[PDB]
C-alpha cells in the first residue's frame, strides 16, 4: 500500500514535468505576442508526448567519454535526487514525515552538483568542463544564501519539520515577517535551477551536451522536477495555506494553485530579462545577497528574543 | 497480416512524433536568415507547429541552410551536418543555397548546397518569404509522414 | 575571464560581389546592393543610385526624392529594430525581438506593396524610383507611424532602465572620439563617443535638408549610449516619416530623361523613340560618362559609400563598396580589450554588423 | 539640431536618493518589466493560422514565373531575348527560330529558378507582357532539377495562373 | 487568446493535485479512517507502541476506550 | 524503512529510465559514422579564481554548519549567552566576508 | 458580467459549426473553431470565409476540402490547393471574391 | 556624519541596509521590555518530570497538590 503511495507521488511528478514544457512554450508564446504549440494536439496537448517519442528514438550521439561510469551515473544521480526532494513535502501530509525534512532537502539539493561535475568531467570537451565548473560554482554559491535564509526563516518555525511550517503560518503567511528573505530566497532558487536570468549553460556550452537525446531529456526533466519542487517548497515556506485536517484536499488545491503561479512566475521571469554576465551574478551573491542575508540572520535570531516570540520546539 | 499492420501503425506513430517535433538548426548565412527570423516572428510562429526556435546542432532534426554558402564555409557546413544525429533533414532556403543564385558564377560560392550536403526540400526565392519557408517546412513534414522505415524493415 | 586578443576571421560570406558588378550593367548591378546590408536594402539602393546619378549628371524628380527619404527612414526603422532586438537577444532579452518583428513584418508589407518583394525591392534606381506608390499606401504608413512610438516605448520599458541590461552595456566597449575617428568608425559608433556628425545633416542628400530632425549624441562611448542613440534614431525616423507623409509632392517618379530611365509601358508600345530607348536601356543600358565618384550616405549602420569608376561604357569598370561594419569589426579588437568573453557578444551587438556588407 | 541621450545628473536630495534606493532594494523597474510582459500575455497574438490563413500580398508580388498568352491562345513571347539580356543573374536561356507559320517564336525558354533573384527585371523588360512573375510563392520542390523550368513548364504556369495574373496586371498596369 | 494556455495549466495542476490527495486517502485507509500517527519524538513512539500492545490486534490505530475497562 | 523503500524506488526508476535512454535507440541500425571545440588540443589552463570561490564556499559552509542548530538553541534558558554567541558567529561570518572583500578575493567573479 | 458573454460566444461557436461533431472536425483540421461568413466554395470543396471583426490576416480563411484531385486531404491540407481565382482573395490582393 | 551617510546611502544602499539591520539586531534586545519574557517562557516549558520533594514537615512554599495556591504560577503567560 505504501508502494502505491510512492508511485502516486513519482509518476505524477513525471507527468507534471511533461506538461510543464508545454505550459512554458505556451506562456512564453503569448508573452512574446505569438502563440505556443496548438497544432500537434488540441491546444498543443500532444506536444510533450510527440517530443518524448521523438527524443527516445533519435540516434544516440555516441561520445567518446573520459569515464563511462560517471557518464552513466550523472543522469541517474540527477533523476534520483530530483525525485527524492519531493518525499518530505507536506502537501498536506508528506510521503515520508521526517523530523528534519528541511535539512534533508538542503542536503539532497547540495548533492545535485555532482551530476553537473561528473557530466562535465565525463565529457572529453575541455570547454564543457569549464562550463561545468562555472555551473557548479554558481550553484554552490547560491546554496550559501539558501542555507542561511532557510535558517533565518526556520527561526520562526521552531524545528526543521516541514509539516510544522503549516502550523507556523496558520494566522498569517510567513512572507509578511520575511519578505526580504522571501525575495532573496526566490532569486536564489532561480539561480539554483540554472534558470533565466542565471542560465549561463545556454549563454554564449552546456555541461551535458555530449549526452544523447534520451539522457539529455532525463537531465532536462530532472531540472524541471527541481523547478516545480522548489516552487512547492517556497510555497510551503512563505505562502502556507489553510489546512482543515478533516478536508485535506482544501490544502492540496490551495498549495497547488500557489505553486503553479510560482512556476509560471519562473516562466514569466525568463520572458522578461537578459542574462547576467557570470561575474555579475557572482557580484549579486557575494556582495549583495550574502551581506543582507547575514544581517537578516542576525535580525531573525535576535527578534524572537526581543519580542518574546520564540516558537515551540515540538 | 498482423505484422504488416503492426509495423504500419508503428511507422505512423514514429512519423507523427518526428514531423510534429522537428527541431531546426538554421545556418543564418545571409539575407535568408532575416526571413527565417520572420518565420519565427509572431505572425507565422514556427513554434506552434512544434518547430522550436534555434535548437542546438547536436539535438536538431533538420538543418535549414538559409543563405549563401561560400567556399570558405562549406567544410563548416559539412562538419555541422556530420555532427547531427539521424534522422537529419536539410532544407535549402533561397537561390544561393539552391543553386548559387545571384553569385552562381562567382569564384568563391558553392553552386548550391547540394554539392556539399544531401538536400530534402528546395525552397525557392530571393529570399523566399517567411510564408514560403513555412510552406517548405510543412512539405518536409509531409515527406516525413509518408516514410516507410519499419515497413521496408519488415519487408527486408 | 578577460579577453587579451580578439581576431575576427571573416570571408565566410565573401561572395565576390563587386567583381560580379564588373560584368553586369548599372541596372543589373543594382540588386547586388540589396544583398550587402541585407537589413537596409533600399538605403544601399539609394547610395548606389546617388553614385550613378552623380556620374550621369542628372537628378531625380522631387517626388522620387521624397519617396527615397520616406523609405530610407522606414528602412532605418527596420535596421534599428534588427540591431536593438538581436543585440538584446544575444544577451538574453528574447521577448522584444518577437514584439518588434511584427512591426518589422508590417514594414516588409510596405516594401512588398511598393515593389513586390518584401526585402530586396530593386526599387530605388538611378533616375528615381522604379514605380509610383500604389493608392492607399501613405494612409497605411501613417497608421503604422501613429502607433510605432508606443512600440518603442515598451521596448524602452523592457530594456533602458533595466539594471540587468545596464550591467551588460554601461561600462562595455568604451570608445574614445579620437580613436573612433582614427579607426574609420561612422554613424552611431561615432555618435556614442560624442562626435557631432551625421551625413544627413552635414553632407545632405535627396531632401534631407528639407526635413527637420535631431541627432542623438552619446556621452560615454559605450554600448549603452549607442543603444540609446539607436532608440532615439528610431524616434527621429518616425519624425522624418511624418514630415515625408505631409510634404509628399505630386509629379513623376523617374527622371524624364528616357535615355536614362525607361519610358512608360503605354508609350513604349506607342512611340518609336520610346521603344528604341526601352530596348537599349534593357539590353545595353545607358552609358555613364567616365569618372570615379565616392558617394556616401548615412545608412543606419553608418557611412555607406560607393567608389564607382566608369570608363564610358554601360557597365561599371570598378565598384568598391565601403561598409561601416568593415571598419567597425576591425576595431572590435580594440573595443574588446579589458573585457570578458560574455562582453564580446555585446560588443559584436553594439557594432551593428551584417556580414553581407562586411565581406561583400 | 542634436540632442544628448544620457547626459542627466541625478538629483542628490534625500527624496531622490531614497527613490533610487527603493528602486535598488525593492526592484521597481524589474516589476515594471514584468508588468509589460504580463501586458502582452493578455493581448490577442498576431499569429495567423497558416495554411488556412494567408499573409497579405499586393498585386505587385514577385513569385513564380509564367509565360503568358494573348486572348486567342497565341503565346505572347516573340523571342526578342530582352529578358535574358536584362537578367541580372543570367537565369534565362532563350533559343529561337521561325516556326511553321513563319512566326518569330522560341524553341527554348529556360529559367533556372535557383539562379533567379526574383527581381522582376524580365517582366518589365518584356515589351509584350509575355514573361511575368506571378503570384505563386508555394512551389517548393524535393529535387534541385525540379526548379529548372523549361518553356513547357512556364507555359503551363501561364495556363495555370492566368486567371489571377491577368487581374494582377489589370490592377498594376497603370503604375507601369 | 491567453486562455489557450489554461488546458496545459489544468493538466499540470491535476498532476500536482494527485500526490497529496493520494497520500491523504492512503493515510486514512491505512490508519482506521484517521490521520497517520506522527511520531517525531520517542514519547510519541512510546504511546504508539503502547497503543499497538493494548489493541490486541497488533494494530496501533485500533483504539480501545472506556469499554475495555470494567 | 519506508524511506529506504522510497530511495530504492526512486533510484530504480532513475536507473530504468537511464537504461531505456541509453539502449532503446541502440536497437536501430542507423549508419556507422567516421566523424574525424573552441580549444583544439591545448591543456586546460588553471583558474585560481574558481578554486578561490570553491574554498570560500567551503569555509562559509563550515560557518553555516556552526549556524545550523540555532532553531534548537533558541529554546535554552541561558538566552543571553546563546544570543551573544549567535550574533558572534554571524558577525565572524560577516568579518570573513569583509576580509574576503577588502583583499580583492571577490574579484572578476565578484 | 461579461464572462458570461465569452462563454456564450464559445457555445455558439460550438453551435455555428453544426454541433459538437463539426466543431471537433474543424478543431482537429484547422486548429481553429471560430465561425465566419461563408464567402464561397470552389469546384473542389474549399470553403472560403470572412470575419471582418478579426484582425487583418485572420479575417479571411479557407477550410480545405477533404479530397482534391484524387488525393485524400482530410489531414493533408496544402497551401497550393487554393485555385488561382480564390488566391487573389485569400491573399488579399483584392477585396472581391 | 550626515554627508557621509547620505553618500553611502546613495552609492551602496544594500550595505547601508545591511549594517543598519545588523545594528538593530545588536542593540535592540537590550532595549526591549519583552526580552525578559523570552527567558521566563523558556524556563516555564516543562520538558522534564517535576520530581517531587520529600515532605520533611517544614516547607511552606512547596505545594501538596498542583491546584494548591503556593508554587510557581503562569498567570503572566495567560494574560501578557
Ligand atoms: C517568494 C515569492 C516572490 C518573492 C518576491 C520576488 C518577486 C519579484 C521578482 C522580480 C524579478 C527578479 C529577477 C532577478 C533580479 C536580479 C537583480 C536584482 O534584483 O538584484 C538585487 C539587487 C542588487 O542591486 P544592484 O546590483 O542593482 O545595485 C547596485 C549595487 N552595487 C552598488 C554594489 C553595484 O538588490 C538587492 O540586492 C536587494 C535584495 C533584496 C533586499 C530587500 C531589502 C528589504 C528592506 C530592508 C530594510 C531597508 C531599510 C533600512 C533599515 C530600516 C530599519 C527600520
Ligand atoms: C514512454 C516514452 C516513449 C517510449 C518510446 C517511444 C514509443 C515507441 C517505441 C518503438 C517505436 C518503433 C521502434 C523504434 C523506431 C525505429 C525507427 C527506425 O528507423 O527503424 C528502422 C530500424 C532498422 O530498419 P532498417 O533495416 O531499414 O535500417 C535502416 C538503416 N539501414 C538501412 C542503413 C541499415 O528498424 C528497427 O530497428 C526495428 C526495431 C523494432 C521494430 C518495432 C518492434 C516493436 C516495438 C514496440
Ligand atoms: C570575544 C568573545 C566575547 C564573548 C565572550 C563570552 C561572553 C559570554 O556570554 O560569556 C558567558 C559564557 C557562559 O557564562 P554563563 O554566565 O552563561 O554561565 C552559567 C553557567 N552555565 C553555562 C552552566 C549555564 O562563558 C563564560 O562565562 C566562560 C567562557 C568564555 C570565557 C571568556 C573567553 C574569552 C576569550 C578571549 C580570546
Ligand atoms: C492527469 C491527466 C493526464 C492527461 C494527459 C493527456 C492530456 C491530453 C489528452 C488527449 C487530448 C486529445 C487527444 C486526441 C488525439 C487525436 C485523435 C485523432 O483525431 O486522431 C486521428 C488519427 C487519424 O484518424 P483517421 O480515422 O485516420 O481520420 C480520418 C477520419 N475520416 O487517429 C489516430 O491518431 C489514432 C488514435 C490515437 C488516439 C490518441 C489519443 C491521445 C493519447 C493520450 C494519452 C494520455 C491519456 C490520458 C492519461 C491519463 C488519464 C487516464
Ligand atoms: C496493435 C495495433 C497498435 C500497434 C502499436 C501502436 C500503439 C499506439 C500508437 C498510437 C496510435 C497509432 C496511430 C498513430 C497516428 C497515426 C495517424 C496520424 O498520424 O494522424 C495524423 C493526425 C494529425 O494530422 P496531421 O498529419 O498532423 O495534420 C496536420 C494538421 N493540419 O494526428 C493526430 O490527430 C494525433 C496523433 C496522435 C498519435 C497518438 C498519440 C501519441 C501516442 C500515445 C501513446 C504512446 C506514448 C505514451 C506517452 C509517452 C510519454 C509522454
Ligand atoms: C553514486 C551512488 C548512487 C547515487 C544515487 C543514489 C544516492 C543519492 C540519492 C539518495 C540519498 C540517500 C539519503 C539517505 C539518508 C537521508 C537522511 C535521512 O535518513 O533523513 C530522514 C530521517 C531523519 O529525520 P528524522 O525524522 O529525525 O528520523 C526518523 C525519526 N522518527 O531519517 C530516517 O528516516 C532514517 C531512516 C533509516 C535510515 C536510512 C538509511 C539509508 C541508507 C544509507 C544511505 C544510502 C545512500 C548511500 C549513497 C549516498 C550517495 C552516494
Ligand atoms: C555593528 C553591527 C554589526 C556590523 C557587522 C555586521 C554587518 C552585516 C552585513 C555584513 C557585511 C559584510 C561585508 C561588509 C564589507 C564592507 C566593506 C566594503 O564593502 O567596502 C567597499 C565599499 C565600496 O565598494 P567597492 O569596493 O567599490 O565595490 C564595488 C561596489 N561599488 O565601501 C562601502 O560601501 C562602505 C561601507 C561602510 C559604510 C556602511 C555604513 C552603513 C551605516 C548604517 C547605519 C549605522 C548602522 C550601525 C552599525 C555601524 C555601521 C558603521
Ligand atoms: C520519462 C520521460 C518523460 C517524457 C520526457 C520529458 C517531457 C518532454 C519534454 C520535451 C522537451 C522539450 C519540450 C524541449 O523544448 C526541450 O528542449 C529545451 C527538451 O530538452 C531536449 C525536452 O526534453
Ligand atoms: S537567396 Fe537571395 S535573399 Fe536569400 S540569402 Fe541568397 S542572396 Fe540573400
Ligand atoms: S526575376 Fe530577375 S533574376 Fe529572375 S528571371 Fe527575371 S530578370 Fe532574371
Ligand atoms: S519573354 Fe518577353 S522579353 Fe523575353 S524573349 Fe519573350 S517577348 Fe522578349
Amino acid at each position: 500500500m505504501f508502494m502505491i503511495n510512492v508511485l502516486t507521488l513519482i509518476i505524477p511528478i513525471l507527468l507534471a514535468v511533461a506538461f510543464l514544457t508545454l505550459v512554458e512554450r505556451k506562456v512564453l508564446g503569448y508573452m512574446q505576442f505569438r502563440k505556443g504549440p496548438n497544432v500537434v494536439g488540441p491546444y498543443g496537448l500532444l506536444q510533450p508526448i510527440a517530443d518524448a517519442i521523438k527524443l527516445f528514438i533519435k540516434e544516440p550521439l555516441r561520445p567518446a567519454t573520459s569515464s563511462i561510469s560517471m557518464f552513466i551515473l550523472a543522469p541517474i544521480l540527477a533523476l534520483t535526487l530530483a525525485l527524492t526532494m519531493w518525499i518530505p513535502l507536506p502537501m498536506p501530509y508528506p510521503l515520508i514525515n521526517m523530523n528534519l525534512g528541511v535539512l534533508f532537502m538542503l542536503a539532497m539539493s547540495s548533492l545535485a552538483v555532482y551530476s553537473i561535475l561528473w557530466s562535465g568531467w565525463a565529457s572529453n570537451s575541455k570547454y564543457a568542463l569549464i562550463g561545468a565548473l562555472r555551473a557548479v560554482a554558481q550553484t554552490i554559491s547560491y546554496e550559501v544564501t539558501l542555507a542561511i535564509i532557510l535558517l533565518s526563516v526556520l527561526l520562526m518555525n521552531g524545528s526543521f519539520t516541514l509539516s510544522t511550517l503549516i502550523i507556523t503560518q496558520e494566522q498569517v503567511w510567513l512572507i509578511f515577517p520575511a519578505w526580504p528573505l522571501a525575495m532573496m530566497w526566490f532569486i536564489s532558487t532561480l539561480a539554483e535551477t540554472n534558470r533565466a536570468p542565471f542560465d549561463l549553460t545556454e549563454g554564449e556550452s552546456g555541461f551535458n551536451v555530449e549526452y544523447a537525446a534520451g539522457p539529455f531529456a532525463l537531465f532536462f526533466m530532472a531540472e524541471y522536477a527541481n523547478i516545480i519542487m522548489m516552487n512547492i517548497f517556497t510555497t510551503t515556506l512563505f505562502l502556507g495555506a489553510f489546512h482543515n485536517p478533516y478536508m485535506p484536499e482544501l490544502y492540496t488545491i490551495n498549495f497547488t494553485i500557489k505553486s503553479l503561479l510560482l512556476s509560471i512566475t519562473f516562466l514569466w521571469i525568463r520572458a522578461s530579462y537578459p542574462r547576467f554576465r557570470y561575474d555579475q551574478l557572482m557580484h549579486l551573491l557575494w556582495k549583495n545577497f550574502l551581506p543582507l542575508t547575514l544581517a537578516l540572520c542576525m535580525w531573525h535570531v535576535s527578534l524572537p528574543i526581543l519580542l518574546s516570540s520564540i516558537p515551540p520546539q515540538t | 497480416s498482423r505484422g504488416e499492420y503492426v509495423v504500419a501503425k508503428l511507422d505512423d506513430l514514429i512519423n507523427w512524433a518526428r514531423r510534429s517535433s522537428l527541431w531546426p538548426m538554421t545556418f543564418g548565412l545571409a539575407c535568408c536568415a532575416v526571413e527565417m527570423m520572420h518565420m519565427a516572428a509572431p505572425r507565422y510562429d514556427m513554434d506552434r507547429f512544434g518547430v522550436v526556435f534555434r535548437a542546438s546542432p547536436r539535438q536538431s532534426d533538420v538543418m535549414i541552410v538559409a543563405g549563401t554558402l561560400t567556399n570558405k564555409m562549406a567544410p563548416a557546413l559539412r562538419k555541422v551536418y556530420d555532427q547531427m544525429p539521424e534522422p537529419r533533414y536539410v532544407v535549402s532556403m533561397g537561390s544561393c543555397a539552391n543553386g548559387g543564385g545571384y553569385y552562381h558564377y562567382s569564384y568563391s560560392v558553392v553552386r548550391g548546397c547540394d554539392r556539399i550536403v544531401p538536400v530534402d526540400i528546395y525552397v525557392p526565392g530571393c529570399p523566399p518569404t517567411a510564408e514560403a519557408l513555412l510552406y517548405g517546412i510543412l512539405q518536409l513534414q509531409k515527406k516525413i509522414k509518408r516514410e516507410k522505415r519499419l515497413r521496408i524493415w519488415y519487408r527486408r | 575571464e578577460m579577453v587579451r586578443k580578439c581576431d575576427p576571421h571573416i570571408g565566410l560570406l565573401h561572395r565576390g560581389t563587386e567583381k560580379l558588378i564588373e560584368y553586369k550593367t548599372y541596372l543589373q548591378a543594382l540588386p547586388y546592393f540589396d544583398r550587402l546590408d541585407y537589413v537596409s536594402m533600399m538605403c544601399n539602393e539609394q547610395a548606389y543610385s546617388l553614385a550613378v546619378e552623380k556620374l550621369l549628371n542628372i537628378q531625380p524628380p522631387p517626388r522620387a526624392q521624397w519617396i527615397r527619404v520616406l523609405f530610407g527612414e522606414i528602412t532605418r526603422l527596420l535596421n534599428h529594430i534588427m540591431a536593438v532586438t538581436t543585440h538584446a537577444l544575444d544577451i538574453g532579452a528574447m521577448t522584444p525581438f518577437f514584439w518588434m518583428f511584427e512591426e518589422r513584418e508590417k514594414m516588409f508589407e510596405f516594401y512588398e506593396r511598393v515593389s513586390g518583394a518584401r526585402m530586396h525591392a530593386a526599387y530605388v534606381r538611378p533616375g528615381g524610383v522604379h514605380q509610383d506608390l500604389p493608392l492607399g499606401l501613405m494612409d497605411d504608413i501613417y497608421e503604422f507611424s501613429k502607433n510605432f512610438s508606443l512600440r518603442i516605448d515598451e521596448l524602452e520599458e523592457m530594456l533602458t532602465n533595466n539594471r540587468i541590461w545596464r550591467n551588460r552595456t554601461v561600462d562595455i566597449g568604451v570608445v574614445t572620439a579620437e580613436d573612433a575617428l582614427n579607426y574609420g568608425f561612422s554613424g552611431v559608433m561615432l555618435r556614442g563617443s560624442g562626435i557631432q556628425w551625421d551625413l544627413r545633416k552635414t553632407q545632405p542628400y535627396d531632401v534631407y535638408d528639407q526635413v527637420e530632425f535631431d541627432v542623438p549624441i552619446g556621452s560615454r562611448g559605450d554600448c549603452y549610449d549607442r543603444y540609446l542613440c539607436r532608440v532615439e534614431e528610431m524616434r527621429q525616423s518616425i519624425r522624418i516619416i511624418s514630415q515625408c507623409l505631409n510634404k509628399m509632392p505630386p509629379g513623376e517618379i523617374k527622371v524624364d530623361d528616357a535615355k536614362v530611365s525607361p519610358p512608360k509601358r503605354a508609350e513604349m508600345k506607342t512611340s518609336m523613340e520610346s521603344l528604341i530607348h526601352h530596348f537599349k536601356l534593357y539590353t545595353e543600358g545607358y552609358q555613364v560618362p567616365p569618372g570615379a565618384t565616392y558617394t556616401a550616405i548615412e545608412a543606419p549602420k553608418g557611412e555607406f559609400g560607393v567608389y564607382l569608376v566608369s570608363d564610358g561604357s554601360s557597365r561599371p569598370y570598378r565598384c568598391k563598396i565601403k561598409a561601416p561594419g568593415f571598419a567597425h569589426l576591425a576595431g572590435l579588437d580594440k573595443m574588446s580589450k579589458g573585457h570578458m568573453l560574455a562582453d564580446v557578444v555585446a560588443i559584436i551587438g553594439t557594432q551593428d554588423i551584417v556580414f553581407g556588407e562586411v565581406d561583400r | 539640431t542634436y540632442k544628448y541621450v544620457n547626459l542627466r545628473e541625478p538629483s542628490m536630495d534625500m527624496k531622490s536618493v531614497t527613490d533610487r534606493a527603493a528602486q535598488t532594494l525593492l526592484w521597481t523597474e524589474l516589476i515594471r518589466g514584468l508588468g509589460m510582459t504580463l501586458s502582452y500575455l493578455f493581448r490577442e497574438p498576431a499569429t495567423i493560422n497558416y495554411p488556412f490563413e494567408k499573409g497579405p500580398l499586393s498585386p505587385r508580388f514577385r513569385g513564380e514565373h509564367a509565360l503568358r498568352r494573348y486572348p486567342s491562345g497565341e503565346e505572347r513571347c516573340i523571342a526578342c531575348k530582352l529578358c535574358e539580356a536584362v537578367c541580372p543573374a543570367q537565369a534565362i536561356t532563350i533559343e529561337a527560330e521561325p516556326r511553321a507559320d513563319g512566326s518569330r517564336r522560341t524553341t527554348r525558354y529556360d529559367i533556372d529558378m535557383t539562379k533567379c533573384i526574383y527581381c522582376g527585371f524580365c517582366q518589365e523588360a518584356c515589351p509584350v507582357d509575355a514573361i511575368v512573375e506571378g503570384p505563386n510563392f508555394e512551389f517548393s520542390t524535393e529535387t534541385h532539377e525540379e526548379l529548372l523550368y523549361n518553356k513547357e513548364k512556364l507555359l503551363n504556369n501561364g495556363d495555370k495562373w492566368e486567371a489571377e495574373i491577368a487581374a494582377n496586371i489589370q490592377a498594376d498596369y497603370l503604375y507601369r | 487568446m491567453w486562455f489557450e494556455v489554461l488546458p496545459g495549466i489544468a493538466v499540470m495542476g491535476v498532476c500536482l493535485f494527485i500526490p497529496g490527495m493520494a497520500t491523504a486517502r492512503i493515510h486514512r485507509f491505512s490508519n482506521g479512517g484517521r490521520e497517520k500517527r506522527v511520531a517525531h519524538y520517542s514519547y510519541q513512539w512510546y504511546l504508539m507502541e503502547r497503543d499497538r500492545r493494548v489493541s490486541g490486534v497488533n494494530r496501533y490505530y485500533v483504539s480501545k476506550g472506556l469499554e475495555n475497562i470494567d | 524503512m519506508n524511506l529506504m523503500i522510497t530511495l530504492l524506488t526512486n533510484f530504480t526508476l532513475a536507473t530504468l529510465l537511464v537504461t531505456i535512454a541509453f539502449w532503446l535507440p541502440q536497437l536501430n541500425v542507423y549508419s556507422e559514422k567516421t566523424s574525424p571545440d573552441p580549444m583544439g588540443s591545448a591543456r586546460l589552463p588553471f583558474s585560481m579564481k574558481f578554486f578561490l570561490v570553491a574554498i570560500t564556499f567551503l569555509l562559509f559552509d563550515l560557518e553555516i554548519a556552526l549556524l545550523l542548530p540555532l532553531p534548537w538553541a533558541s529554546q535554552t534558558t541561558n538566552l543571553n549567552t546563546m544570543l551573544t554567541m549567535a550574533l558572534l558567529l554571524i558577525f565572524l561570518l560577516a568579518v570573513s566576508l569583509a576580509y574576503e572583500w577588502t583583499q580583492k578575493g571577490l574579484e572578476w567573479t565578484e | 458580467m461579461e464572462l458570461l458573454q465569452v462563454l456564450k460566444r464559445g457555445l455558439q461557436q460550438v453551435s455555428g459549426h453544426g454541433g459538437l461533431r463539426g466543431y471537433l472536425r474543424v478543431l482537429f483540421r484547422a486548429n481553429d473553431v471560430r465561425v465566419g461568413t461563408l464567402v464561397g466554395e470552389d469546384k473542389y470543396g474549399n470553403k472560403y470565409y470572412e470575419d471582418n471583426k478579426q484582425f487583418f490576416g485572420r479575417h479571411r480563411w479557407v477550410i480545405y476540402t477533404t479530397e482534391m484531385n484524387g488525393k485524400n486531404t482530410f489531414w493533408d491540407v496544402d497551401g497550393s490547393m487554393v485555385p488561382p481565382e480564390w488566391h487573389r482573395w485569400l491573399h488579399c490582393m483584392t477585396d472581391d471574391p | 556624519v550626515a554627508a557621509f551617510l547620505k553618500n553611502v546611502w546613495a552609492k551602496e544602499p544594500v550595505l547601508v541596509a545591511s549594517f543598519a539591520i545588523a545594528g538593530l539586531a545588536v542593540i535592540l534586545p537590550t532595549l526591549s521590555p519583552y526580552t525578559k519574557y523570552s527567558l521566563m517562557i523558556n524556563r516555564a516549558t516543562p520538558y522534564n518530570y517535576p520530581v517531587p520533594l520529600r515532605d520533611d514537615g517544614n516547607m511552606p512554599d512547596v505545594p501538596s497538590h498542583p491546584q494548591d495556591p503556593q508554587g510557581p504560577s503562569l498567570e503572566w503567560l495567560k494574560r501578557l
